């Protein structure tokens, strides 16, 4: 409602926020996807086999 | 003015084309001409050792440099031919000048 | 008038993808021609980046495709997008020709 | 009939205009589609650029 | 003293253009801040 | 291009000066006959470039007897060059006929364009 | 030039001016075309006419009395004009055959001859008066299914199904004593009117008219009446506006004076200090335009209306006009605010200080029905001088920046694009 | 395309025949309502392609009351498809309203074009 120049009114905030979030989203989506993949396949990676030959 | 600005772009692409094809013979002038030119981009402030390692594909002028220079040499002559089409479009809306330098709409032949 | 209608280059973009008059009852079968323009761009771009690493000699040709798959950084993405993109390029073109065979697009004045 | 008698739109209209309801939900979805495309088109350019760096067998002979 | 032009861009619209590149560059600094993260480019 | 208001502001200061017109006017008469436009049957105002809105305004306001004569001098000068000759000396432009016939139409088209533009950029307060 | 109200049970307003040569006396009611349903539409247009019918106006001309009336939204009027030593004969004409014995006017032959004259006025209006029947469709499409959209003349089939029983049904509910103001302007004292009214016991009976089920509401919409055999194109376009007794009343009028009005065939009209006229005159996009600010007791309308003969460049005229509206939010200048202050005080002065006492009787009757008292021209001038650049930008970002529009058009309007290509022009996307 | 002279030459021979109209006319009425153009509010002559000079001649010679009604049926049929609906059954074209309103204008534009073309290719001798 009364948040529009805080959100998406300005030409330089319509592209000055979707370019701002384009790096914040770039690193937190990359970390959470990698964290899910290495627990669905836990026990088969090289990190788990090298700790078994200790 | 637009006809003169598209002409400057063609002149830069023709210099880049002749440099890339001269390095494809791989003579003794081809190796040391490509060493001197590519070392000039190591002086750009705060990004210097990233254009030159991306132009080389390695640590000097070597086999990845010659293979990528021929593939770019096939391509830029087709970018030049598309700039030549855009060059003749800007000419058709106004036509040519004359050595007198005045209007020529009073005497025209096909 | 607007600047997009008085420039020599911007008016071609405006007269083709901005202010072009369209029949308001066309369906999703009329979308296959724009999608074929995206297919040609993917095939040219991924093939130029693969031509930097390829050798056409008959004793080096098979092994250089293996070099792109194993050694080039993200080289498997370039080849797989290129070999599978050619099948997607032919699938849309079979659907493009079959639409004009259906709706009668070959007759006069086309 | 008359041209001053417009037909009914209450089958598709809302029961409340509420002019911030229309201009908040229609700028969140167009803004989020341009946020994902900025991070989507950025990642594709970097993968094409990263294939021109040194290969695995070049850095092994360094 | 009425608003120096040398052309047409005068004080009557640069008064609104002086905070216009608050984020017109703010977003061209940020527009390259998109396309320069993953291949090496750091700021100061 | 510079403007014709700026040219005449500089050029009038040289002529109402006893020591400046001593030096510059003998130089300027040698620059004219070393240009050679009179030998092609041309005045100087024929040579001015005309693809701008101030110059298109001054050509409409010309009287049509002077407008017909100017179109023949330009056509005669194009046919002279493609034969790579000069005109006979009977048909050269003499020094009394090279008058600024287009300068008064130009100078008032520029003073009206300046006045309109400095009334669109105004800072009148209370 | 001072106004005096005095209610003895009946409101009587009067502005004396002893330099006038005539005097007007009438009564103004507070129920207009926005107090009707879609079946008795234009029934106030049949109450104006039979007051001006030939047998009723022959009686008034035998004492030197002229009749005049006016039907609008939110009010109607019935005025009797005369000479300043003859105003007691003006009250006796209003008392008989309009207030007391109003039965002989509603005959069967006087009603039937009148209705077939009102049937041909609205029929000629619908075929000839193109800039005014497009502005009617702008009210019809912006306030649809709502009282503020019925046309003040009525329509051709709502006028045909109207019998004499419908007029007394309208008069019984709307010509009451509290819904009424008695006005007198011109060369007439305030005290000679008051004593001459209460020299008898002139009154009415009941009051408390019906209470107007649905409120007013703006809706973004468009209506298109294409006619390829007409030689022009007429177009109106507006947004929501400021009502009567709104705190931004003079601020919306100052904003329409910034863009003003234009006539392409008048030479002095082409030299005005309007920045929109630089883009219009380069390719001659229109013949005329005018900006307005309408205001009622419910809402308002702020916009413009044009007529053009360049039927292939219509979308450039809409593009350039809506781009200049964006500058009231972001980059309006101080010399444009001071120019519109001087021209608004001259336009308000020629409407409220003209020479027609019939004109000043409709203006006085409306402002006393809706506010109780009149606002001076000195107090309105003091309010216009205190508007700043900040007040215009605060009004503009609330009322026109990224808001819905209402469009209407007729003629050769094939080059008029659809809604979302025009709706997107209400924000520059450069702030 | 074949011609409308050739179509009516074949189509009239079927109707002045007792055993041919027995067989073909029950088949032709099933082909009409399996086409489905009446459900979009269309006659058959609306469907004819019009980008040829014989068909452009027949559209100018139409009366303008029938020309205005045809332009509304075509506009109504475009709006019906983009909503992917059919019209209500009150507004379908009945079987008595599907008349050949454009066939007489077509058949005489073709007979004049044939006569003009066979007088340009002539072998009259002495
Ligand atoms: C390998 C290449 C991948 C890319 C290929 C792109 C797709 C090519 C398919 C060809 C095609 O476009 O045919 C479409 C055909 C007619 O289309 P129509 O305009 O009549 O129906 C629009 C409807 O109103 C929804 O239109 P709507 O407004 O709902 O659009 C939203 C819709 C969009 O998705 C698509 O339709 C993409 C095809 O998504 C939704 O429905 C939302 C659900 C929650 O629909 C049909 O008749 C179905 C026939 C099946 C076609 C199979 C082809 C065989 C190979
Ligand atoms: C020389 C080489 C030339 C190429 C030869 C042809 C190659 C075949 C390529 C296969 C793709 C072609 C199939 C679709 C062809 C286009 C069909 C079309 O244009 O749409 C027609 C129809 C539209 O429906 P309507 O408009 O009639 O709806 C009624 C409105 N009043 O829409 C439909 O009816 C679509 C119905 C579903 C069609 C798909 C069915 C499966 C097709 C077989 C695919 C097999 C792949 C292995
Ligand atoms: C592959 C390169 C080029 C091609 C094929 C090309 C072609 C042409 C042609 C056909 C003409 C019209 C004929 C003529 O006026 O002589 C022309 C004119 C012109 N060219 Fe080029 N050109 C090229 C490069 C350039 C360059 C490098 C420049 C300037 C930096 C340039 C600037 C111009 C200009 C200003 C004209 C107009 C001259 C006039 O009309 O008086 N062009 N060009
Ligand atoms: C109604 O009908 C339509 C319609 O439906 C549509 C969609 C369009 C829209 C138009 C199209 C879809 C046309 C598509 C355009 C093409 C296919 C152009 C052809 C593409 C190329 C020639 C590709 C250009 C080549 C490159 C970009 C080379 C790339 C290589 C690079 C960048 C290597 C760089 C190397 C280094 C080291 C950086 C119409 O114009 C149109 O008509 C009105
Ligand atoms: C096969 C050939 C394909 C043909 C190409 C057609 C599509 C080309 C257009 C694609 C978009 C390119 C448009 C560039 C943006 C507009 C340029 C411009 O403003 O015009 C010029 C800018 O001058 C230039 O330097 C042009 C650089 C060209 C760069 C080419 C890469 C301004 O010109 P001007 O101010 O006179 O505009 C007319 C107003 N009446």
């Amino acid at each position: 409602s009364s948040l529009y120049k805080t959100f998406f009114k300005r030409n330089a905030v319509f592209v000055g926020t979707i370019f701002a979030g384009a790096f914040v989203f770039q690193t937190v989506f990359d970390t959470a996807i990698t964290s899910w993949y290495e627990n669905h396949n836990k026990g088969k990676l090289w990190k788990d086999v090298k700790a078994r030959i200790a | 003015v637009t006809l003169w600005n598209v002409g400057v772009i063609i002149f830069i692409l023709t210099i880049a084309t002749a440099f890339l094809g001269y390095c494809c013979v791989y003579g003794q002038m081809s190796h040391w001409g490509a060493t001197v030119i590519t070392n000039l981009f190591s002086a750009i402030p705060f990004v210097g050792n990233d254009i030159v390692s991306w132009l080389w594909g390695g640590f000097s002028v070597s086999n990845p440099t010659i293979q990528r220079f021929f593939a770019l040499h096939y391509l830029v002559p087709f970018i030049i031919a598309a700039m030549v089409i855009m060059h003749l479009m800007a000419l058709h809306i106004h036509g040519s000048s004359n050595p007198l330098g005045i209007t020529g709409n009073l005497d025209r032949i096909p | 008038m607007a600047f997009r209608k008085s420039n020599v280059y911007l008016s071609l973009v405006n007269s083709y993808i901005i202010d072009s008059p369209q029949p308001s009852s066309i369906n999703y079968w009329w979308n296959m021609g724009s999608l074929l323009g995206l297919c040609l761009v993917i095939q040219i771009v991924t093939g130029i980046f693969m031509a930097m690493h390829y050798s056409s000699n008959i004793e080096l040709a098979f092994s250089s495709v293996e070099h792109i798959m194993r050694d080039v950084h993200n080289g498997y993405i370039l080849r797989y997008l290129h070999a599978n993109g050619a099948s997607f390029f032919f699938m849309v073109m079979f659907m493009h020709m079959a639409k004009g065979l259906y709706y009668g697009s070959y007759r006069s004045p086309r | 009939k008359s041209t001053y008698r417009t037909p009914n739109f209450d089958d598709v209209l809302k029961e409340n205009n509420d002019a911030d309801k229309g201009r908040s939900y229609a700028y969140f979805m167009v803004g989020a589609m341009g946020l994902l495309s900025s991070a989507g088109a950025k990642s594709t350019v970097e993968t094409f650029i990263s294939s021109m760096t040194a290969t695995a067998d070049v850095l092994a002979m360094a | 003293k009425t608003g120096l032009h040398f052309g047409r861009l005068s004080l009557r619209s640069l008064t609104a253009y002086a905070p216009n590149l608050m984020l017109w560059g703010g977003a061209s600094m940020l527009g390259l801040f998109v396309f320069t993260e993953g291949w090496p480019k750091f700021q100061d | 291009p510079q403007s014709f208001t700026s040219i005449a502001r500089i050029g009038d200061y040289i002529l109402k000066s006893p020591v400046l017109s001593k030096l510059c006017v003998p130089v300027a008469n040698q620059f004219i006959n070393l240009a050679g436009y009179k030998k092609l049957g041309l005045k100087f105002d024929d040579l001015i470039a005309e693809e701008n809105p101030i110059m298109q305004t001054a050509l409409r306001r010309l009287p049509e007897d002077e407008s017909y004569a100017r179109a023949y001098r330009i056509i005669r000068a194009h046919q002279t060059e493609l034969t790579h000759h000069l005109l006979p000396r009977n048909e050269w432009i003499k020094a009394q006929e090279d008058v600024p016939y287009l300068l008064p139409y130009i100078l008032e088209a520029e003073a009206a364009a300046k006045e309109k533009d400095e009334l669109d950029n105004i800072e009148v307060s209370k | 030039a001072e106004v005096t109200q005095l209610s003895n049970g009946i409101v009587v307003a009067t502005e004396h001016n002893p330099s006038a040569h005539t005097a007007s006396v009438g009564v103004v009611f507070g129920s207009g075309a926005a107090n009707e349903n879609p079946y008795n539409n234009g029934v106030s247009n049949l109450w104006k006419n039979i007051f001006l019918s030939k047998e009723n106006s022959a009686v008034a001309a035998k004492e030197g009395l002229a009749l005049s009336s006016n039907i609008s939204r939110d009010f109607q009027s019935y005025i009797v004009s005369s000479l300043p030593g003859s105003t007691d004969k003006s009250l006796d004409f209003l008392n008989q055959s309009f207030i007391q014995q109003k039965a002989n006017l509603l005959s069967s032959s006087n009603f039937e001859a009148t209705k077939k004259s009102v049937l041909k006025q609205v029929q000629d209006f619908e075929e000839n008066d193109h800039p005014n029947r497009v502005l009617e469709h702008l009210h019809s499409t912006a306030f649809q299914n709502t009282p503020l959209s019925l046309p003040t003349r009525g329509t051709l089939e709502s006028l045909e199904n109207l019998v004499v029983a419908d007029l007394e049904s309208f008069a019984n509910n709307h010509f009451l004593n509290s819904n009424a103001v008695v006005v007198g302007t011109g060369n007439i004292k305030h005290e000679d009117l008051v004593n001459s009214i209460e020299s008898k016991n002139l009154s009415l009976q009941t009051g408390t008219k019906p209470v107007l089920k649905k409120k007013a509401a703006f809706l973004g919409s468009e209506v298109r009446l294409r006619d390829d055999t007409l030689p022009k194109a007429w177009i109106s376009l507006a947004v929501e506006g400021e009502p009567v007794n709104s705190p931004n009343y003079f601020v919306a009028k100052l904003a329409a004076q910034i863009f003003g009005s234009y006539n392409a065939f008048e030479p002095a009209s082409r030299l005005q200090g309007i920045k929109l006229l630089d883009n219009i005159q380069e390719y001659q996009l229109c013949d005329n335009f005018n900006h307005f600010s309408l205001s009622y007791k419910d809402s308002g309308l702020w916009g413009f209306s044009t007529a053009t003969r360049n039927v292939t460049m219509i979308d450039d005229l809409i593009h350039f006009t809506l781009k200049q509206w964006n500058r009231l939010t972001i980059s309006v200048t101080d010399t444009e605010v001071e120019r519109a202050k001087s021209l608004l005080k001259l336009q308000l002065g020629q409407l409220y200080e003209s020479g027609n006492p019939v004109n000043d009787a409709n203006l006085l009757g409306a402002e006393v029905l809706i506010k109780g008292s009149k606002l001076s021209l000195g107090e309105a001038f003091k309010k216009i001088d205190a508007i700043t650049v900040k007040d215009v930008k605060a009004w503009a970002g609330k009322r026109l920046w990224d808001q819905d529009i209402a469009i209407a058009g007729t003629g050769q309007i094939e080059g008029l694009l659809d809604y979302m290509r025009i709706r997107s022009d209400m924000s520059m996307m450069r702030w």
